[PDB]
């Protein structure tokens, strides 16, 4: 630890010292009976930014807390710890890598690594007035998207060919503690059946399977990119099928 | 306290959104919804007088506009009245920050126990591993440890599955806060009691 | 056709809105299919939350696996050589080592399964309820079914998901005008049924409040409520009457 | 921590479950909080109808 001055007046009787959670914190010189604070220095976790290797291979080193004159060898002091390898910028763009408290860091102009202070967006004030109103005139119609998981993979686990394997004495040890497998397995079932309860609430809504008809004459919308096309082995749109090949 | 925990591991990572830019947002929030009613949040903000935009939302309740303009300066003065009584029940010793701080107290205590569990014995000579290492031989003093690495790794695991349950806890909490500020402050709601008690 | 004019009467805007702009409405929809289609056939993937599902199980499942190669204390990982090496009365402890430390394993691997499994869970309940409230009927809970005033929805299948096309109506360009509360005619003071008042700058019209269409000012749009000397911001004007020409 | 190497993954278990965590926390404030683009100021006029 680090020995400073201390600043705790000692009983003449006391030797050590300890904080609210029961750790030395203090100690007696046994020579010349002078009483010394102790502060360890365990100092932070390292981050390292990257914009990634397929764009370029140079990094910012991160310093999660040191009061960056401790480091061993363009430093720069944040509120986040001490960022080594990239230049503090005056601008102000959106956040593309996070640092924390407000800092993030991007990889911009040759090219270097910014550290600059995010921005909220781009402000507008509005010109409120007591007798004036803003009407709109033509509209727009917009197609978002939305993405929801369901269920997870369904599983389950043999205990005892798993904690053990084709061995007898292994299970005969196992034996003294009876119910843990039990305990497993009826908790994997459980999860197993709760997913298709899950999908099977999503998905089966509708009492019938309606068709649609044969002629489409849907006043000018067209959506046959979202209705099956029967040439398809599966009965999956087009949409779908662009779906299930990018997940692997 | 805090330094007394960051003394053994403990680490506290500060929040990406400092809080000057959390005060800013919900500014923004305000100033859009006073100044351009709710079409802020389907569009660009479309200004409108505010006389208007209240009468708008009485209409909105079953309530004809013509009670709104008949009666601005008491609805005015009740509402004046209204955010001046919210006032003297904040500022006062009325305590009514629980959901707030309960949050604080857990964590607190939580991580309390897990640095305090650093000293137990959990069976070995000692709780200090310079003392066993210092005053056993090594292929002695592996029984020790490892009784104490045993003990140590429990509660850490104990820590890090109290923590897991209450940062879903904190999840389902955040999304029906993010549920309410979109549905009750960009735009009028008509769920019973879900923006208030009464007509929102 | 009729359904969406439903749908837009739903939103505050008349069916004639609807009714007298279907062929650009039709060209919307369909340029945001294809810019639908487009998003998605590209590297840029955005099914992240289908996608972390499937890394997570697949760590949790690699990681329980290569725990069966850890010795936690025993002199070696393989029950087979913990059994030919020693004998029974000394490979007990061994064995017992080895099966504590797989116990702890499978505990660990099934708690963090069933916490994965009550998020799951809650993301489904979610989506069985967009999928109840905004297919199965036009909504109006704000931002729940998209952005922007709600027309309909599209649900499509994904692996271990579902996926939502939203079809919502956003304003585009808007115009200013100089409104009014009331307008003072003969004492009375009529006040709007259905819409707002606006101005060009010369005339009076009474419009709605999401489309500009203006009309004039007859004794269907609006209603008296009284004397004009109470309203904060009233108007001088006249309120056409549509009987008195016709019937005298 | 020769001794702990012998519990091959645990640590790395406990490190990726807390920064999960983490990136939880920000993603809540951030959904919670960030729901407009722009940053709309009021005017300096304090009309509001009274």
């Amino acid at each position: 630890g680090v020995l400073t001055e201390s600043n705790k007046k000692f009983l003449p009787f006391q030797q050590f010292g300890r904080d609210i959670a029961d750790t030395t914190d203090a100690v007696r010189d046994p020579q010349t009976l002078e009483i010394l604070d102790i502060t360890p220095c365990s100092f932070g976790g390292v981050s390292v930014i990257t914009p990634g290797t397929n764009t370029s291979n140079q990094v910012a080193v991160l310093y999660q807390d040191v009061n960056c004159t401790e480091v061993p060898v363009n430093v720069f002091q944040t509120r986040a710890g001490c960022l080594i390898g990239a230049e503090h910028v005056n601008n102000s763009y959106e956040c593309d890598i996070p640092i924390g408290a407000g800092i993030c860091a991007s990889y911009q102009t040759s090219q270097s690594i910014i550290a600059y202070t995010m921005s909220l967006g781009a402000e507008n004030s509005v010109a409120y007035s007591n007798n004036s109103i803003a009407i709109p005139t033509n509209f727009t119609i917009s197609v978002t998207t939305e993405i929801l998981p369901v269920s997870m993979t369904k599983t389950s686990v043999d205990c005892t060919m798993y904690i053990c394997g084709d061995s007898t004495e292994c299970s005969n040890l196992l034996l003294q503690y009876g119910s843990f497998c039990t305990q497993l397995n009826r908790a994997l079932t459980g999860i197993a059946v709760e997913q298709d309860k899950n999908t099977q609430e999503v998905f089966a809504q509708v009492k019938q399977i309606y068709k649609t008809p044969p002629i489409k004459d849907f006043g000018g919308f067209n959506f046959s990119q979202i209705l099956p096309d029967p040439s398809k082995p599966s009965k999956r749109s087009f949409i779908e099928d662009l779906l299930f090949n990018k997940v692997t | 306290l805090i330094c007394a925990q960051k003394f053994n591991g403990l680490t506290v990572l500060p929040p990406l959104l400092t809080d000057e830019m959390i005060a800013q947002y919900t500014s923004a929030l305000l100033a859009g919804t006073i100044t351009s009613g709710w079409t802020f949040g389907a569009g660009a903000a479309l200004q409108i007088p505010f006389a208007m935009q209240m009468a708008y939302r009485f209409n909105g309740i079953g309530v004809t506009q013509n009670v709104l303009y008949e009666n601005q300066k008491l609805i005015a003065n009740q509402f004046n009245s209204a955010i001046g009584k919210i006032q003297d029940s904040l500022s006062s010793t009325a305590s009514a920050l629980g959901k707030l701080q309960d949050v604080v107290n857990q964590n607190a205590q939580a991580l309390n126990t897990l640095v305090k569990q650093l000293s137990s014995n959990f069976g070995a000579i000692s709780s200090v591993l310079n003392d066993i290492l210092s005053r056993l031989d090594p292929p002695e003093a592996e029984v020790q440890i490892d009784r104490l690495i045993t003990g140590r790794l429990q509660s850490l695991q104990t820590y890090v599955t109290q923590q897991l349950i209450r940062a879903a806890e904190i999840r389902a909490s955040a999304n029906l806060a993010a549920t309410k500020m979109s549905e009750c402050v960009l735009g009028q709601s008509k769920r019973v009691d879900f923006c208030g008690k009464g007509y929102h | 056709a009729m359904q969406m004019a439903y749908r837009f009467n739903g939103i505050g805007v008349t069916q004639n809105v609807l009714y007298e702009n279907q062929k650009l409405i039709a060209n919307q929809f369909n340029s945001a299919i294809g810019k639908i289609q487009d998003s998605l056939s590209s590297t840029a993937s955005a099914l992240g939350k289908l996608q972390d599902v499937v890394n997570q199980n697949a760590q949790a499942l690699n990681t329980l696996v290569k725990q069966l190669s850890s010795n936690f204390g025993a002199i070696s990982s393989v029950l087979n050589d913990i059994l030919s090496r020693l004998d029974p009365p000394e490979a007990e402890v061994q064995i017992d080592r080895l099966i504590t430390g797989r116990l702890q394993s499978l505990q660990t691997y099934v708690t963090q399964q069933l916490i994965r499994a009550a998020e799951i869970r809650a993301s489904a309940n979610l989506a069985a309820t967009k999928m109840s409230e905004c297919v199965l009927g036009q909504s109006k809970r704000v931002d729940f079914c998209g952005k922007g005033y709600h027309l309909m929805s599209f649900p499509q299948s994904a692996p271990h998901g579902v996926v939502f096309l939203h079809v919502t109506y956003v304003p585009a360009q808007e115009k200013n005008f100089t409104t009014a509360p009331a307008i003072c005619h003969d004492g009375k003071a009529h006040f709007p049924r259905e819409g707002v008042f606006v101005s060009n700058g010369t005339h009076w019209f009474v419009t709605q409040r999401n489309f500009y269409e203006p009309q004039i000012i007859t004794t269907d749009n609006t209603f008296v409520s009284g004397n004009c000397d109470v309203v904060i911001g009233i108007v001088n004007n006249t309120v056409y009457d549509p009987l008195q020409p016709e019937l005298d």
